């Protein structure tokens, strides 16, 4: 399976994979913060009355 | 570009990295599930 | 056509010479000290106008492009007369007008110095001086009537709004005889350049476009040019003197124009009534007739100040 | 720093510098002369506590009027 | 059947296939999130009263 | 029958056929979701009041 | 250029087989769909 | 100038691209019709 | 029919084709966007029965 | 398909493509920005149910005689 | 150039295997989804 | 990816890029400055809960 | 001069990959835009 | 990092930079001077608690 | 006229400067977001 | 795994990593000050009535 | 150009050491933060 | 560890570090003066009633 | 054009002059913020 | 053009003239401030 | 073309020293500030 990398550049592959992971992770967290009501419960715990 | 021997070294670390990432993410999801299960 | 030559070393002894014609440097587009200052002063004038226009749409860059031809930097309010106005009410206008005027005069100096450096006659700066004269009457006529409010707004359609309203205020500018003369020279300039351009192209096969050679050493191209017009209309110019006819018709356009503006509002306030006095106005049958009661009823008021309150009518 | 004059001809720089300082000083004097607070030719003799403050309204004067009386 | 790949570039094949899979999966998830009322029932669970 | 393929290129044939199938299948599903009351009955099954 | 007769013989065999597989799958899909919601 | 060998290969792509474009446009029209028909 | 590409240069035609299609597509989208019926940026979420329709004949 | 790059200069097609995509992207953003439903800089914080929607066919006689707004 | 027959031979094996793996994971996904919220 | 700089002279690319970015950034700032919600020179101190919002649907 | 065919294959491979990568991020942009404010 | 000055003539880059910054400084000062909150020649002596804000007064 | 050595060298700065620019823009956006969200 | 660094320049790596760390740290602090009600409690401690 | 393997091996050792040291300091910071204001 | 400085100019390093510290310190003091209410309490101590 | 060391000398002045100007502008904003904050 | 030591000489006058001009401008501003402050 | 390794070895030692000095002065500053107005 390793033959798939032949003729590719490691720094291209890591730059592409890095850009994907950063994008995916940020999208997932911002989506998750909307659904799970967190940090909104964290903020409420320490908010001033 | 990478030769077949270079590609073999790269593949080994790439598989190792991918697997380790999925392992850490699996622990993250078990922790998240135990905290606020979503189904 | 479509056998262009291309010259690798410098023509003037594509490309261009770096060198001198005596005092005159060749190569770069000549500025000198007067040209540099002209661009600095003129740039600030352009910036003040554009920033005021852009501020007037609330800095909205879409509206700045969409509404651009309607935008204005507008002269001061009338009741200030010649006094300094508030910055937002014509203070920026007078500032842009000042820097533009300096920039124009510095450009005239730049052209005058360059003509002398190239060892040329002074004809071009005096032609440009005729255009500057007309421009300056848009300062001097507001000065002579006593209010900067009468100046021309900076703006594409706004300066055309002013052009119409000026003719309206002073009772139809068609009856200003210097406006009429200025039009005759404007049309004559188009007549002459059509005739002359067509004449030289009609003899270009015979080397007629080499006009300086044809002036110094009359060829058959010059002779045929003279005979065409002599045979057509009974008189002719020469290869030199047709350029004097050209020069004077262009120059007299803006010169007679400037006199017409300076006379307006200072000597004559209603050009149609001046036309009636001097016999210019053709008679037409009356379209309506007023009774003596209507002559008092239908007189209006001169326009006053805008209402500075929002009345309630509570009754 | 002196090598700036080896990169740029000082004969050209001084004309641009003088031009820049000229327009800048003239802009600032005309701005102030059109202000309420600093229109010093009309109001320069007023004391600091008598001079206008906060007069930033865009239409402080009537826009529309006849010309002032001719004589 | 493998003969079908002859004369192709395998990086182009993996690029085209991967780009289809991204597009298809995103359309399917928007659609599924609409039909199944999820994560809308997730958000409702942890929402503040 | 196979003589019809002579002078063709197999990638051209597979790309043309693949295009037509993707078109036909999408049109048929869009149509089917209009006539059959599905996924509309699915959506109503899990919708909240 | 283009595909020869012996290539076309081989290509045709797979093309027929793929089409039959597709029709078999589609037949099950319609039998399930008919069982689920008859349209006539 | 071009050979017939190249013209053959070009026309294959050209016609296939025309078909792919017509296919996509047909799906686009049926989607638009399903959303808001014009007859 | 590929002999037509011995008459006309692919270089010239494929540019002219892309240009014509791009212009035609853009003209149609802006024609529709300017209509009431298909002003889809404002009204795209209206159902087909809710969308505008031009005036019918009164016949009376 | 790669032989298209023998037919056209691969250096110049890239400039043509990026220029096209930039103009199209700007055009679509400015079309949206001038709309009411997608004037996102003013109304982006609205939820989808409360975002504007264009006018609809009255779905009725379009004839029912009015009643005044309550004083 | 593009793939030779021998490259294509072993490419096809991995491509088939990857596709079957993808289908296997999706099959589990649908089984869980059906258990959670069935749609017919 | 660095071979791309063999195909395009970076003297040309960076001048075009810097020009594009500067113009785009200025356009975006002025689009914001002329909006109600982001006219920050006049209203930047307000605080998010009392900054303007464009009108919700007329059907409200 | 012109483009050699092995360079054209290298260039095509990048060009197609770049095009598809652009379409992929545009796909996510539409996914986000649709879930914020759908247009149908 | 200095090889940027082998690629471009610094004699031109400095003129472009100086011209850009001069224009940018002029634009920013003009925008502020045109505002109400930062009309500093007329209102610069106001304390920040009574400088203008781009909001309407409560309850009129 | 770039050599491949100079092109490699230049690209490292171009990537780095782009990353620095994107980082500053990312902080600027999160400051703007936390002061006045646009969604 | 050190082979990833071959062909790179250490100053470019430090510039890249240093930029990311500055950005990540600041975003995390701007976010955390919003959730934890600090320094808002600090400011209230020393404010004047 | 740039880094040789021997330079890379040497560089990597400090890079690992820095990364671990940064993680250690951050771990103390989080322990202090948690004991000050727990977030779950 | 020292050889990260190789190939660099010490005057640029000191210029970058120096200008960073000026900006950071000014930001920190402006922020701190806001939270800690100082010099506001200094001004009030000596202000004329 | 320039020699490489001649560019290296210029870069020293250019960088230091830029950062000097940014430092002066930083204090200008410190004074403006103390006089009339914009957020 | 101009030699380096000739540039050094000219620079000394430019520094001196700039300083003298800034001094006069500083007195002008402090006179103006004492007459009618702008903050 | 900048610092050679022995210049860098020299420069590093001073940079370490200056950084330690800065941090030490700042540590006294934070100790004094904590005594004056503690922030947790
Ligand atoms: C309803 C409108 C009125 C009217 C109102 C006016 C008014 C008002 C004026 C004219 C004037 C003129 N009109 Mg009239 N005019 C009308 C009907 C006509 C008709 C027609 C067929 O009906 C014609 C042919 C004309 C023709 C003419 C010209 C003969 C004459 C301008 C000469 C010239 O060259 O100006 C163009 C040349 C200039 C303006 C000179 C400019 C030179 C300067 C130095 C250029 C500086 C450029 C600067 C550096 C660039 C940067 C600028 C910044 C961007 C701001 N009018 C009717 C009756 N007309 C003018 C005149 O002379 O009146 C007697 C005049 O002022
Ligand atoms: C001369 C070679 C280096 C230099 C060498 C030093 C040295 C050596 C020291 C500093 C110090 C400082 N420098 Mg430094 N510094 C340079 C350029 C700059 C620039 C800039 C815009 O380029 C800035 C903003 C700074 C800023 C700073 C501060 C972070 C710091 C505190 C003192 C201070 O600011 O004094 C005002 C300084 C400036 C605004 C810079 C311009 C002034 C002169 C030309 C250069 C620095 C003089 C230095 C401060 C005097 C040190 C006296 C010692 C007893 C030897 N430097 C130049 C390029 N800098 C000191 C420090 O670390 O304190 C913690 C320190 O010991
Ligand atoms: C005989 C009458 C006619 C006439 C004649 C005429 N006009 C003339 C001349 C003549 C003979 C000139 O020689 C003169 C000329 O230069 O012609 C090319 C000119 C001219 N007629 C002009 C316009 C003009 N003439 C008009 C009309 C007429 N011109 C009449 C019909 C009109 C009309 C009909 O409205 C116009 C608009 C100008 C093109 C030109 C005079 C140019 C001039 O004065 O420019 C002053 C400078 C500026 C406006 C500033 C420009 C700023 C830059 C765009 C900024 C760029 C940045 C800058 C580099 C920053 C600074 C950095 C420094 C370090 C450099
Ligand atoms: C709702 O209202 C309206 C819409 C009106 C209702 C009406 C609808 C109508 C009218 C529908 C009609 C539909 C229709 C009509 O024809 C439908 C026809 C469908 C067809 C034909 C489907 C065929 C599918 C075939 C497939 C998938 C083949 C796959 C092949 C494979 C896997 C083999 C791969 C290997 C190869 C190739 C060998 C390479 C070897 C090489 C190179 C070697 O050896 O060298
Ligand atoms: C408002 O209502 C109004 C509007 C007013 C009403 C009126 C409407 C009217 C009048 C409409 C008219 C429509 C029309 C009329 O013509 C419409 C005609 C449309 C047409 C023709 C579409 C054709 C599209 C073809 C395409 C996309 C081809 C793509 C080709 C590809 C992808 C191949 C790429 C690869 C190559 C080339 C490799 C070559 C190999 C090489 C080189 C090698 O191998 O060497
Ligand atoms: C909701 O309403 C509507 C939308 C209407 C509903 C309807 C929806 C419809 C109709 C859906 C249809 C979907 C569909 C239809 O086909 C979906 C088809 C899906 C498919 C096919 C998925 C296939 C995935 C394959 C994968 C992941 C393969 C990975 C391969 C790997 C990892 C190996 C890589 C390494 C290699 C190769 C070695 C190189 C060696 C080399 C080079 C060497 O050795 O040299
Ligand atoms: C109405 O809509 C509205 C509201 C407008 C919405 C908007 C919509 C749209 C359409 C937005 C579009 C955004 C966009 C794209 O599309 C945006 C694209 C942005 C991009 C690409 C940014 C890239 C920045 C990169 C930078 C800064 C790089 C700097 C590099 C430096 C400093 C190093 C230089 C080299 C050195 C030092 C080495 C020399 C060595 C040499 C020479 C040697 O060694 O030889
Ligand atoms: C709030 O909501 C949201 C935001 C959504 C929440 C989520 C947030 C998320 C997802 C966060 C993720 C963070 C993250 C992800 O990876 C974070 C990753 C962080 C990392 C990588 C840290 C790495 C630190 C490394 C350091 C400090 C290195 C120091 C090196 C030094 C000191 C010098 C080395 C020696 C040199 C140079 C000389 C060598 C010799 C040479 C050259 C020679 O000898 O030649
Ligand atoms: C309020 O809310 C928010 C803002 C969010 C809160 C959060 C804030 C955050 C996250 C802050 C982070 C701060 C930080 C993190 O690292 C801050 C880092 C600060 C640092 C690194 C300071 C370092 C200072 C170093 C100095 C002064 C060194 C001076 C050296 C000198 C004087 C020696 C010069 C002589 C030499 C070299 C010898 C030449 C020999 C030669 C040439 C030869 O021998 O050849
Ligand atoms: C950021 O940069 C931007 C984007 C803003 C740059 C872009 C700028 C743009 C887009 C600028 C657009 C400019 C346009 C469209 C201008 C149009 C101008 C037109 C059509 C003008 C037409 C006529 C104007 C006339 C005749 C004006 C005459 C003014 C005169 C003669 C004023 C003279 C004033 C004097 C001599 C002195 C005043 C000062 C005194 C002595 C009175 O002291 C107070
Ligand atoms: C900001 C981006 C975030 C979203 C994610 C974007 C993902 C982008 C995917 C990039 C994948 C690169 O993967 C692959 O790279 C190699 C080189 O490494 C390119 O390979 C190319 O050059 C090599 C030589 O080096 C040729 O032999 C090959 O034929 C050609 O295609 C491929 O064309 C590309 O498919
Ligand atoms: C990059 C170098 C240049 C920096 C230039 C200046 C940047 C400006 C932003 C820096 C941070 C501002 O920091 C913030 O300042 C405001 C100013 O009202 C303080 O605000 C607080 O104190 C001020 C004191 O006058 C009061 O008027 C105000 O009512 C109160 O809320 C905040 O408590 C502080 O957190
Ligand atoms: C108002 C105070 C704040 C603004 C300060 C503005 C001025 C800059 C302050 C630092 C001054 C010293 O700054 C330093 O000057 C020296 C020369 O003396 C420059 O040195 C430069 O030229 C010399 C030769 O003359 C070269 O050998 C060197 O490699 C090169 O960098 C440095 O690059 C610069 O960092
Ligand atoms: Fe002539």
């Amino acid at each position: 399976m390793h033959r798939i990398w032949m003729g590719t550049d490691p720094h291209i592959i890591m730059s592409a994979l890095g850009s994907f992971l950063v994008g995916a992770v940020l999208v997932m967290h911002i989506w998750a913060y909307g659904q799970f009501n967190w940090p909104a419960t964290l903020k409420a715990k320490y908010a001033t009355p | 570009g990478m030769t077949e021997e270079e590609a073999r070294r790269f593949h080994g670390y790439m598989v190792t990295g991918t697997l380790g990432y999925v392992v850490v993410a699996s622990v993250a999801h078990f922790l998240a599930w135990s905290w606020r299960p979503w189904f | 056509t479509r056998v262009q030559v291309r010259t690798v070393p410098e023509p003037g002894i594509f490309s261009y010479l770096a060198g001198k014609f005596g005092d005159a440097q060749i190569g770069p587009i000549y500025l000198g000290w007067a040209g540099v200052l002209s661009l600095i002063f003129g740039f600030i004038a352009i910036e003040i106008i554009g920033l005021n226009m852009w501020a007037s749409v609330g800095w909205d860059p879409v509206e700045f492009i969409r509404q651009l031809p309607w935008l204005a930097l507008e002269p001061p309010p009338p009741q200030y007369g010649l006094r300094v106005p508030p910055l937002n009410q014509g203070g920026w206008y007078l500032m842009a007008g000042f820097f533009l005027t300096v920039s124009i005069i510095l450009w005239w100096i730049r052209i005058y110095r360059r003509a002398r450096a190239l060892q040329m006659g002074s004809h071009l700066p005096w032609a440009f001086a005729s255009a500057i004269f007309l421009y300056s009457t848009f300062f001097f006529q507001p000065l002579l009537v006593g209010s900067w409010s009468e100046m021309v707004p900076f703006g594409i359609f706004p300066h055309l709004d002013w052009t119409s309203a000026f003719s309206i205020r002073y009772g139809n500018l068609y009856y200003n005889p210097f406006h009429a003369l200025s039009i005759a020279f404007l049309y004559g300039s188009a007549v002459l350049f059509a005739m002359h351009g067509a004449t030289i192209l009609a003899v270009a096969r015979m080397g007629g476009e080499r006009e300086i050679e044809q002036i110094t050493d009359r060829g058959t191209a010059a002779e045929r040019s003279m005979l065409f017009w002599r045979w057509c209309m009974g008189f002719n110019a020469t290869m030199e003197s047709i350029h004097r006819w050209a020069w004077w018709f262009a120059v007299l356009t803006t010169f007679t124009g400037g006199i017409g503006i300076l006379l307006t509002g200072t000597v004559v306030d209603n050009w149609y009534l001046w036309g009636v006095k001097h016999g210019l106005v053709a008679p037409y049958p009356a379209q309506n007739q007023l009774t003596p009661e209507q002559q008092d009823l239908l007189r209006g008021r001169y326009q006053g100040t805008a209402p500075d309150s929002f009345p309630s009518y509570v009754v | 720093m002196h090598r700036i004059w080896l990169m740029y001809d000082p004969r050209r720089v001084m004309v641009a510098l003088v031009g820049f300082l000229a327009v800048l000083a003239l802009v600032i004097h005309f701005v102030l002369l059109s202000s309420q607070r600093y229109s010093w030719i009309e109001n320069g003799t007023l004391g600091a506590d008598q001079a206008p403050v906060g007069a930033s309204a865009p239409a402080a004067a009537a826009e529309m009027s006849p010309l002032p009386p001719g004589r």
